[PDB]
């Protein structure tokens, strides 16, 4: 089978992601043993090491959607894969407000239309609850 | 008391507007700085603990988007009124059938 592929953005200190442009536009596999990246069973921390001096990584989400575009002609662009995600090296910290072009700036807060009436994963728990229980009793309340 | 040229025209002219600032705002390179009832939710709960108990849980829900998903389940089976159905259909079908084969008999 095909799975699709999986692209993430690496942000890296400004020295680090110099030595790293450098050592990438060079091409040799030097880079390879320089650069690595180990991801934590979080899912949302990490190290990446640069010249194998580890820097502390989080995995955040990003408040836009990225495609990943080729092209042989460039002309025409076939859309490779969807990025969202972004691990920044140096819940509510794992989401980032900010997009990766200099227009976008403070999206989340400005730039997006917010509708609203884990909460219900919560309430599937307080259901179950109620289920395991034998008397429920329940009112709307006041100040109290 | 125009009800023609000038809703188009309006509308046109607003149309060119957006279009001309949303243009500006993303093309800018410019770096921009970092920037009804009022009533809470409250349940009871009884259940029976290890050996012999009877503990009763009071939880106040004061998040209302809880709230609103909760009620609505309740009030949806409150209306409701399953694993237990499919059985009794399984009941069913196999009495069918009995009656069936008994039918079958009587005609053999």
């Amino acid at each position: 089978p095909h799975e699709l592929e999986s692209q993430f953005i690496l942000r890296l200190p400004p020295e680090y992601a110099s030595t790293v442009r450098r050592a990438v536009q060079s091409g040799h596999v030097n880079l390879k043993d320089r650069l690595t990246i180990e991801l934590h069973p979080d899912g949302r921390h990490g190290i990446v090491r640069v010249d194998r001096v580890p820097l502390a990584s989080k995995l955040v989400d990003l408040p836009c959607v990225m495609e990943s575009l080729k092209t042989i002609d460039k002309k025409t662009f076939y859309k490779t894969a969807d990025i969202c995600q972004m691990l920044v090296s140096t819940e509510k910290k794992f989401i980032w407000n900010h997009g990766i072009t200099l227009p976008l700036k403070n999206v989340r807060k400005r730039r997006f239309r917010k509708t609203a009436k884990d909460v219900e994963k919560e309430v599937k728990r307080l259901l179950s609850t109620d289920a395991e229980a034998v008397s429920t009793r329940w009112e709307i309340i006041a100040e109290d | 008391r125009f009800s023609v040229a000038e809703h188009q025209e309006r509308y046109k002219e607003e149309c060119q507007r957006i279009f001309d600032l949303q243009n500006k705002v993303l093309s800018s390179t410019e770096v921009l700085s970092t920037d009804a009832t009022g009533r809470c939710l409250k349940i009871y709960r009884t259940f029976r603990d290890e050996e012999g108990k009877e503990y009763v849980r009071c939880e106040t829900v004061r998040k209302p988007a809880v709230i609103d998903a909760y009620v609505r389940i309740r009030t949806t089976k409150d209306e409701e009124f399953h694993r237990e159905e499919m059985r009794k259909e399984r009941r069913r079908i196999q009495e069918q059938l009995r009656r069936l084969k008994r039918n079958q008999e009587k005609e053999k």
